[PDB]
RNA sequence: GGACCUGGCGGUGCUUCAUAUCCCUCUAGAGGAGCCUGUUCUGUAAUCGAUAAACCCCGAUCAACCUCACCACCUCUUGCUCAGCCUAUAUACCGCCAUCUUCAGCAAACCCUGAUGAAGGCUACAAAGUAAGCGCAAGUACCCACGUAAAGACGUUAGGUCAAGGUGUAGCCCAUGAGGUGGCAAGAAAUGGGCUACAUUUUCUACCCCAGAAAACUACGAUAGCCCUUAUGAAACUUAAGGGUCGAAGGUGGAUUUAGC
């Protein structure tokens, strides 16, 4: 399905059309419709619950719709345009022909937020499909530029194929201190471990008493592998008998809630531990929430993993 | 039409049910099939009898196919008169 | 393997519609229901007796209008309004068109007893989606 | 039943059995394959056995200038419409039977010696 | 023109059991407690075990309605296994796909 | 929500291969869907067992099958009763006939129930789905052989007769009783007499002052029996006075101030018989100028129900008028008239729909600027109606008269869409516009284009099957508008169609 | 109602207004079968007699 | 359909035929899915087989009517 | 020659027209009425979702281009004149609660079928407030028992549920006459009662 | 007969690996007892199909009548059907699947190599391959980007199913079709899967984890046997539930073997 400029030429002016058509279904200015509005609009009229966003109603300009193509690639004459045609590949090694010849010019003269653009994004910059191996052919060619006394000029080009990668802070997110009636500083924080859902409410000071549904954590957890899973926070911390707590859980079982407490209040602990303290309890495991849950039954055998008895031959 | 209206999203509900995938036998090997059902809550509040009639006839009609409504209506009504005093 | 609803790959000369190229595990993901109605929600009722009123639409417009249908039929219910929507080929006269139309409204109206339209939509040719 | 009916294609896709073991790997011994014919080829849309003329379907919708009214066809008139239609079929029969001869090569079964016709023209406008 | 000829068995069943089931409402209940009489609940055991064999309920075979299979069947679109399968998995089957989680 | 201009009317299926592209089209599709509809009934009525489960709540009444065949097999009174109200005229004859050997009585209310039936179908059996000049009052027929062999004859049975006999044309038999209803001393209903003021004036040709002399005396027996006059007596008069023209024009008058005092309203038929009496072929000017001003001045902002059968033909008679006329702001007051409330219900068939606004449009582009005309345009076409060839000639002569020619590449196009394609006189129209004078280069180039699509119809016409014809200006035309737009090499080429044709090539050509 | 609808379509295919191609494929094997010889049997004169 | 002992006049006024049709009629006054007319025919069906009945219950020491 | 299809009306469409006058009710897509380039479907390798023209994936869709703001908005100016205006008085829930002490609860169903029946909508529910009855301390305190489980202690609310009758009116009737005959019973006071 | 090509196979080489996976290793089981259930045999006048992996709580998310297709007896003949057939053929097929697959290959159209043979087509500091499409992949569902589902081509086993339904061919048509009544569906024996056990990390009771008792011929241990009651039903020694009575084998199981990261 080859697209001609004419073609393109033509679904544009449909979408402008187009695009003054569904302002005015909308009741908004025309002028100041933007791609954004038109999505909005096209969910509200054409409403799909489909499940893959590709397969639902679009209204996108051509030039994000259609892929790219490649215009005509010699004259009339019959004459190629560029001189290195006959390779197949004349935007790849166009290419190594220019890294190659910058690196000779240097030699007559003399990493955390980037990375090396993926096969698929330089197979978009050139407009041309490419093997593994030429992909790694022009990045050791690259990475080989870099190691050289590169100047401006051949600093704007590498960044050209570098791309800009947003790294996430593992840093521990901090809950407010909030004021009750009385004034005494808290915080607030939630906890999940299997079906049990936990919130706590950590008091600045206190006495090391822990409130569990009304219940004395003690009373509440006979068990006491579920009341060391209650110490592990504050202990860790050297904050026993420091703080008072009060907390609520529901779901699971009674390990699962002592899991959810012990998460809600280590949550909600890090707004009264230094900076240091709250990248140790990260360290200790301790403001992680638990991803496993119990896995599904699969239909033809007994278990989540086990399978019915091989029956003998 | 200047009436007070809430909404919330109520959980959603999926039905799954198991189906052999042969027609004879291979009993181990089977196709499961699911249907979702969701829930939008429209809450509406202080409204006379005549205004309920026409929005609800207004949305009820444009109701889309694939789309069930279930309205539930709290009427506000007086003592009956018998019960207002005791006859003993 | 899987055989259930599944066009199978040829020689690249069979051309299959959006509707035929799309196997089951992509209902509601990539393709979407041809009958919407209320019997299959939870709590409704009488899902039974709009399946085999489904059927027979189906069954019935494939021979009222025999070589014309162009892709499945899109049923759809509302209230007691029974909407067709079919995608039809451009080769019998308006004429007959108009025929099958009127008929096939009234046939059917008073068969399930409510009221039924049919809306046709004409295209050139089937419209091919790909070739397997 | 009538929900227990198919589509002509899955009633020819069956009855034929182009695909199975079978055709696999020539397992069977076999020369004369049964040959879909199409049932939709000759008739016309409204035509049925009772000879109803439906104005605007299988009869002009006007004669005259009016709107014409449902008829029906005579007993005798129908007979000659039916006869004509088997007539009609039994020509598309014959005819297929029917057959051009292959000029022979070297021997009568052998391909040495046929001729293919010119090659193909070239996607340059080339011929030959 | 139904199905098969156990299809119309129990089509029949259906219509019989339809008729007679007031009067067998009404005679169960006289045998259905410890009140009345046993003489009297003994001519009642009679009068219902009199009645056309199918008339009796349990007789009825929940079969599917486009094949006459008579297990398994989903009660709520009365189509066995491999018919309800078959418009599910073209997507005629409203709401109905399949199940992944 | 407003009507929609793009759109051709509801009824039809909104699909560019199913919209109706002509007024024929239109007409067609319409009876090709009731044809269906029809084909539906005709099996639902014939095989009502397979429509008879009722899943439907609430009932739905009117999608049951209709039996039309009598359940009641016995011969009696209660009998009878059931085939009257079937309307099945032999039936109930027979059964009459067969009851009344057998010496039972039959009441006089269902005797008078079986002439009602007789007299108004004719002893004629009603149309039915599937087993005009003269009269159609048999001398020996079933209606008068009841009617004699009544024992007892009471006031409505003559009445019915004196109507069925003047519904179907049998005039002067229907004087011949009213006369013995007088004899007899009874008094008819004003229903009896509006059908006698029919047969006065068809039942002999005679001067207008007889017979105005004689209907003036039917209306004072009316007035003698204490019987009140309704609408359709006035209309009836109106009606039949049609003939008279100019004689009747004063006295046609004299009723309309009587309807007006006795407290009778005219409604729309009124003011039809009115119109069309007073639009006689002449001058209107004398005459008709002030009567269709003055009846639009008292229906002014008036909502109409319908009262009588004439009621959809006033539309289509004023405005014919107005075309007549000559007068826009009246056509527009007519106009105006049609679209307050729901007076748009009375415009009539698609023959009435299709004739009024031909005469509308036609007027509009004659006296109103182009600017107004191409709205218009727009508004009525093809939403409202589909134009004939006539109209687009007429929008063309108004485009012409305007100096605004840049559009005559649109008309062609539209013209095309509404199945004008392959019209000659259209395309010679089209043609010597373009061809008349030159034009700037821009326009120029466009007037090519379209003379050469003209030309590519000119050489596919369904005449196709004939011998090509091309008129001598339509290829003069077509040439001239070729060497003026540059493409010489086409005009060359088409020379030769000069000697094939043996047409003769016009002067301004062989200059150029 | 199986009976409704296989008498209802069948009448409508005897109208000219439903083409029942399941039937019309069965109607033509039974064409062929006629002219090879395997014509259904008259009830009583089957080939047991 | 909530009240039905004025439907039950013709029966004994105790025993046990009344408290069997006090079981009855409490099941009909609690059945939505039946018109009066149609609880009034059970009532009715009663009524008949007792009478029919009234030897068997004779011995049995009911006095039905 | 073979009947050619016109061109779609679209391309008649003013960018300033009355769109609600084009899709006035809801109806099916329709491509040659909706002026918009939309496509749908997943696409192939290299390719583009499919035009509207033919598109299944558009015709199953319950679209809502009858439903435009511009068209909604003139919808509801026609809707004001069949619309009460609900009293001031009743400013809040409590106000409510002091002049009107009874709640009856009706649910409807609304589904896609023939038949507009369905048995859970003869449900009706009355609630009320056992201080908003006259009730002296024997009376309340014999309510409460004769009800059972239908009253709640902490909300102090008596739920009456009838459901018993085929209609709604019935079962409305019916509550009304329950909260009746509970009200005058309680106020009776039986000799049984002293061997509390 | 000579020499080759391709494929298969080798108690075939080298190298590298497997990840619940081949060995060793880890945990709980099966193989021993009773019981439940399938199958095979034997039996019966008394179905059918699956039946190495890839059959064996399999078609059945289900057989007291019905279901039912079986047997015996009796009855009907244009027959619920513009008939019918669970009659043969899954080695004629559609349909839906098993299996490798816990794979990654299949392949149109060209081009080139081999003297223009069957055939073959790669080396990245590259030497003849270019490859649409399909699959994998990617996306989507479920709680993530993880996992699990889903997906998984072309082919393989004439693999399974004519008894889901449909259907080619052949066959039956006073019967190989239709209906009714009643009846079989057992256990010498063997075997697969499962259940409960053999107990002290236990048994009973309270409680739902700070207790009191029990603990070898009145212990642990039957969901079995026998009796009774109840539930469903028109119909129950028969199916299910409960109670009473009874208190057996079993004392942790050889070779071998299943599952799980
Ligand atoms: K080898
Ligand atoms: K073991
Ligand atoms: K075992
Ligand atoms: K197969
Ligand atoms: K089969
Ligand atoms: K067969
Ligand atoms: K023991
Ligand atoms: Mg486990
Ligand atoms: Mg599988
Ligand atoms: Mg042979
Ligand atoms: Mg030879
Ligand atoms: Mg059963
Ligand atoms: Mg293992
Ligand atoms: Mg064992
Ligand atoms: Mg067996
Ligand atoms: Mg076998
Ligand atoms: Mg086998
Ligand atoms: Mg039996
Ligand atoms: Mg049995
Ligand atoms: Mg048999
Ligand atoms: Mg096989
Ligand atoms: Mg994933
Ligand atoms: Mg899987
Ligand atoms: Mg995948
Ligand atoms: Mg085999
Ligand atoms: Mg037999
Ligand atoms: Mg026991
Ligand atoms: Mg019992």
């Amino acid at each position: 399905e080859t697209y001609t400029e004419d073609f393109i030429k033509k679904q544009i002016e449909e979408f402008n059309i187009g695009k003054r058509h569904l302002a005015n279904m909308m009741g908004e200015d025309p002028e100041t419709f933007t791609q954004e509005d038109i999505d909005r609009a096209i969910a509200y009229l054409f409403p799909s619950g489909l499940f893959e966003k590709r397969a639902r109603p679009v209204m996108k300009h051509p030039e994000q719709i259609f892929p790219r193509q490649r215009a005509i690639q010699w004259g009339e004459d019959g004459r190629p345009f560029h001189y290195l045609f006959y390779t197949g590949k004349q935007s790849y090694y166009s290419l190594m022909h220019d890294v190659y010849g910058m690196l000779l010019n240097l030699e007559k003269h003399q990493v955390i937020g980037s990375r090396w653009l993926i096969k698929e994004e330089l197979e978009e910059m050139l407009v041309e499909k490419l093997s593994d191996l030429d992909y790694m052919q022009f990045i050791r060619l690259l990475e080989k530029l870099l190691t050289s006394q590169c100047g401006a000029a051949e600093e704007e080009f590498v960044q050209r194929f570098r791309r800009s990668v947003t790294l996430e802070s593992k840093k521990q997110l901090i809950e407010p201190v909030q004021y009750d009636e009385q004034g005494m500083a808290f915080s607030k924080s939630e906890g999940k471990r299997k079906t049990a859902k936990a919130e706590a409410i950590v008091y600045k000071h206190g006495s090391g008493r822990i409130k569990v549904n009304g219940i004395d954590y003690q009373l509440y957890f006979p068990i006491t592998q579920d009341r060391e899973q209650l110490m592990f926070p504050f202990h860790f911390v050297d904050r026993l008998g420091k703080h008072d707590v009060t907390c609520t859980v529901s779901g699971g079982g009674r390990s699962a809630q002592a899991g959810a407490i012990r998460l809600a209040m280590a949550k909600a602990l890090c707004s009264f531990v230094t900076e240091d303290e709250v990248e140790w309890m990260r360290q200790a495991g301790l403001l992680t929430t638990d991803p496993r849950v119990r896995e599904r039954k699969k239909p033809g055998q007994e278990g989540a993993r086990r399978k019915f008895t091989w029956k003998k031959r | 039409l200047g009436i007070s209206i809430k909404v919330h999203e109520p959980p959603r509900k999926i039905e799954r049910f198991t189906l052999l995938q042969s027609v004879h036998i291979y009993k181990k090997h089977r196709v499961q099939y699911e249907m979702r059902t969701l829930y939008r809550c429209l809450e509406l509040e202080h409204l006379t009898g005549s205004t309920a009639d026409v929005y609800l006839e207004y949305i009820q009609r444009n109701l889309p196919e694939g789309v069930a409504m279930e309205v539930t209506k709290t009427q506000l009504e007086q003592l009956p008169e018998h019960i207002k005093e005791p006859i003993w | 393997k899987n055989r259930a609803a599944r066009v199978r790959v040829s020689k690249g000369d069979k051309p299959v519609t959006y509707e035929e190229a799309h196997a089951p595990h992509y209902i509601a993901h990539r393709k979407g229901w041809l009958s919407l109605h209320t019997g299959n929600l939870d709590g409704e009722d009488h899902a039974a007796e709009r399946t085999v009123e489904d059927v027979f639409l189906r069954k019935f417009m494939w021979g009222t209008f025999p070589g014309c249908l162009a892709d499945q039929l899109v049923l759809k219910r509302r209230g007691n309004q029974l909407e067709i929507c079919a995608v039809v080929l451009r080769q019998l006269s308006p004429h007959k068109y108009y025929f099958l139309v009127g008929y096939s409204e009234t046939l059917l109206s008073y068969f399930y007893k409510c009221p039924v339209r049919l809306h046709l939509q004409t295209v050139p040719s089937k419209v091919v989606y790909k070739y397997l | 039943s009538f929900f227990t009916k198919l589509t002509a294609d899955e009633l020819w896709k069956g009855a034929l059995a182009e695909t199975g073991a079978g055709a696999k790997k020539g397992r069977g011994k076999r020369t004369k394959k049964k040959k879909r014919k199409d049932l939709n080829r000759g008739q016309i849309i409204g035509e049925g056995r009772y000879g109803f003329l439906w104005p605007g379907l299988n009869v002009p919708l006007m004669k005259n200038g009016a709107v014409q009214t449902i008829a029906q066809r005579s007993k005798e008139e129908q007979e000659k419409v039916e006869a004509d239609m088997i007539q009609q079929r039994e020509e598309w029969d014959r005819k297929k039977k029917m057959k051009v001869k292959r000029e022979r090569g070297w021997s009568g079964n052998s391909w040495g010696g046929i001729s293919l016709g010119p090659p193909d023209p070239g996607p340059c406008g080339e011929t030959y | 023109h139904y199905v098969d000829w156990r299809m119309w068995r129990d089509v029949k069943r259906r219509k019989m059991a339809y008729e007679y089931a007031d009067e067998r409402l009404r005679i169960n209940s006289l045998r259905k407690n410890t009140i009345l009489p046993k003489i009297l609940q003994d001519v009642a055991d009679e009068e219902i075990a009199a009645l056309p064999r199918d008339s009796c309920p349990v007789r009825i075979r929940n079969r599917c309605v486009m094949t006459s299979r008579p297990r398994g069947v989903k009660r709520r679109w009365r189509l066995s296994r491999i018919v309800f399968r078959h418009l599910a998995d073209h997507g005629q089957l409203s709401g109905i796909q399949r199940a992944t989680w | 929500v407003n009507r929609d201009t793009t759109a051709v009317p509801y009824v039809f299926q909104d699909d560019p291969y199913l919209m109706p592209a002509s007024s024929l089209e239109s007409r067609s599709f319409l009876l090709a869907k009731k044809s269906g509809e029809n084909v539906a009934k005709f099996i639902i009525n014939s095989y009502p067992k397979y429509f008879q489960k009722d899943i439907a709540e609430p009932h739905i009444p009117c999608l049951m099958p209709e039996y039309f065949e009598p359940q009641i097999k016995d011969i009696s009174e209660a009998a009878l009763k059931e085939r009257i109200e079937l309307r099945k005229v032999k039936a109930s004859v027979d059964m009459f006939d067969q009851l009344l050997q057998a010496g039972t009585t039959v009441s006089l209310e269902t005797t008078n129930s079986l002439l009602d039936l007789l007299c108004y179908y004719g002893d004629q059996e009603p149309s039915t789905d599937y087993h005009q000049f003269g009269v159609t009052w048999r001398a020996k027929n079933n209606a008068e052989r009841i009617f004699s062999l009544m024992p007892e004859k009471n006031e409505h049975s003559y009445c019915t007769m004196i109507r069925g006999m003047v519904k179907h044309r049998a005039y002067e038999q229907a004087l011949n009783l009213y006369t013995e209803l007088l004899n007899n001393r009874l008094h008819a209903d004003v229903y009896t007499f509006n059908a006698l003021i029919e047969a006065t004036v068809c039942a002999i040709n005679e001067k207008f002052e007889e017979k105005w002399s004689k209907i003036l005396e039917l209306l004072r027996h009316m007035v003698a029996q204490k019987v009140k006059p309704n609408l359709q007596t006035f209309n009836t008069i109106l009606k039949c006075l049609r003939r008279f023209h100019v004689f009747a024009r004063s006295p046609a008058l004299q009723v309309l101030r009587e309807m007006k005092a006795i407290g009778i309203e005219p409604s729309l038929a009124t003011y039809h018989h009115i119109i069309r009496l007073f639009d006689q072929p002449g001058d209107p000017l004398k005459r008709s100028s002030f009567i269709i001003y003055d009846i639009m001045n008292e229906l002014m902002g008036k909502r109409f129900s319908p009262k009588d059968p004439d009621d959809d033909k006033f539309f289509q008679s004023a405005m014919s008028i107005c075309s007549s006329l000559r007068d826009l702001e009246l056509a527009y007051q007519v106009h105006g008239l049609l679209k307050t409330g729901d007076n748009w219900k009375f415009i009539g068939p698609d023959q009435h729909r299709n004739f009024y606004y031909s005469k509308f449009f036609d007027l509009i582009c004659l006296m109103e600027q182009i600017d107004v005309t191409l709205k218009w345009y727009e508004d009525l076409i093809p939403s409202a109606y589909f134009p004939h060839s006539q109209t687009m000639i007429h929008l063309l002569q108004a485009l012409d008269v305007a100096n605004r020619l840049e559009v005559i590449p649109k008309i062609w196009k539209d013209s095309k869409e509404y199945g004008h394609t392959f019209r000659s006189d259209l395309r010679e129209e089209i043609l010597m516009l373009m061809a008349r004078d030159k034009h700037p280069p821009e326009l120029q180039v466009a007037f090519a284009d379209c003379a050469a699509d003209i030309k590519s119809a000119y050489e596919s016409q369904p005449i196709r099957q004939t011998a090509q014809d091309w008129p001598a200006t339509s290829l003069n035309c077509i040439a001239i508008l070729f060497l003026r737009a540059g493409r010489t090499q086409e005009a060359w080429k088409m020379l030769g169609l000069f000697r094939k044709h043996n047409k003769i090539p016009r002067s301004e050509l062989l200059n150029e | 109602n199986h009976h409704t609808y296989a008498e209802l379509m069948q009448t409508l295919r005897f109208l000219g207004l439903y083409r029942d191609e399941h039937q019309d494929f069965m109607d033509e094997q039974k064409r062929l079968k006629k002219l090879r010889g395997k014509e259904k049997p008259k009830k009583g004169e089957g080939k047991r007699a | 359909h909530i009240f039905l002992e004025k439907h039950l006049e013709s029966f004994p006024k105790q025993g046990p035929i009344r408290h069997f049709m006090e079981l009855v009629t409490c099941g009909l006054s609690k059945n939505p899915y039946l018109s009066v007319k149609q609880k009034v025919e059970h009532i009715e069906w009663f009524r008949n087989y007792f009478n029919e009945k009234k030897d068997i219950l004779k011995e049995s020491n009911i006095q039905f009517n | 020659p073979r009947r050619k299809a016109l061109p779609p009306r679209t391309e008649k469409m003013a960018v300033d027209q009355d769109w609600p006058s084009v899709y006035p009710v809801a109806a099916p897509f329709k491509p040659s009425a909706v002026p918009l380039p939309v496509r749908m479907g997943y696409p192939v390798k290299k390719g583009v979702p499919m035009a509207k023209e033919g598109n299944l994936e558009l015709l199953k869709i319950p679209n809502f281009l009858h439903l435009t703001p511009v068209a909604i908005k003139k919808h509801c100016e026609a809707l004001k004149d069949f619309c009460t205006e609900w009293p001031a008085a009743l400013d809040s829930d409590e106000k409510c609660e002091k002049h009107f002490p009874i709640e009856i609860d009706s649910t409807d169903y609304v589904s896609s079928g023939p038949s507009v029946r369905n048995p859970r909508a003869r449900v009706v529910v009355l609630r009320v407030k056992l201080s908003s009855l006259n009730l002296d301390d024997h009376a309340k305190k014999k309510l409460i028992k004769l009800v059972g489980e239908r009253y709640c202690k902490t909300t102090d609310v008596l739920t009456i549920k009838t459901d018993r009758c085929p209609l709604r009116r019935q079962n409305y009737d019916y509550a009304v006459y329950l909260l009746t005959v509970l009200y005058h019973e309680s106020w009776n006071t039986e000799e049984w009662e002293k061997s509390k």
